[PDB]
């Protein structure tokens, strides 16, 4: 159970003075690596998805991580999530667009995400039946507030999340040897999704 | 539409 399982150094990372806006931009959304329907704003700190019907649209972070601890806060208003809002990571090979509404992040071998609307985990996931996260809720869905932390531990090869400062356990394992970028996939017209890189 | 998109 939960925080007993945090990556090494996570408390320290979070307690330190946060990266300045320069560091946040360098690790933020990549205008050169996002859906053609997404506009990156403030040099990486957030993106806005154009109101294009029958489209799911993703973005990757500018920086891919293969070693060490990496955590960033995602801020995504609850009224701007729509039918499919997924938060996680992707390799460089994961698709960033499809032409219908779907859980695009985690629907293939190149991406891993949490459906913050339904509480399910998607990796290589096509049909119904994806697992619930976090565990230990007796099957009860945990609602995800506006802000959540995404925590990638490339020393252990895990991805996990935190709400309200509380780490919810590893969601995915077996990530070592890969180069992984912050990622989301979104369907809501004019949604604004913010990324705040915290280290390391 | 359902996702605040213009059809």
């Amino acid at each position: 159970l939960y925080f007993q399982s945090m990556p090494e150094g996570l408390e320290e990372l979070l307690s330190a003075p946060p990266p300045d806006l320069g560091a946040q931009r360098r690790h933020g959304w990549n205008p050169k690596d996002c859906s053609e329907n997404i506009e990156v704003k403030e040099g990486g700190l957030y993106f806005e998805r154009r109101p294009v019907a029958q489209s799911t649209d993703g973005a990757r972070g500018k920086r891919g991580y293969s070693r060490g601890l990496h955590a960033w806060e995602i801020s995504w208003p609850l009224e701007q999530r729509g039918t499919h809002a997924v938060v996680g990571v992707a390799t460089a090979l994961a698709p960033l667009q499809t032409d219908h509404y779907a859980a695009l992040l985690g629907s293939n071998s190149e991406s891993w995400g949490w459906d913050i609307g339904r509480g399910k985990l998607y990796h290589q996931s096509k049909g119904p039946g994806a697992p619930q996260y976090p565990a230990g809720t007796q099957g009860e869905q945990l609602e995800v507030p506006e802000r959540l932390l995404v925590v990638l531990d490339m020393e252990e090869g895990t991805l996990g999340y935190a709400i309200g400062g509380t780490y919810l356990g590893p969601a995915f394992r077996g990530l070592k040897g890969r180069t992984l970028y912050p990622a989301v996939s979104a369907v809501w017209g004019q949604c604004q999704v913010r990324i705040r890189y915290l280290g390391e | 539409d359902i996702n605040n998109n213009n059809n």
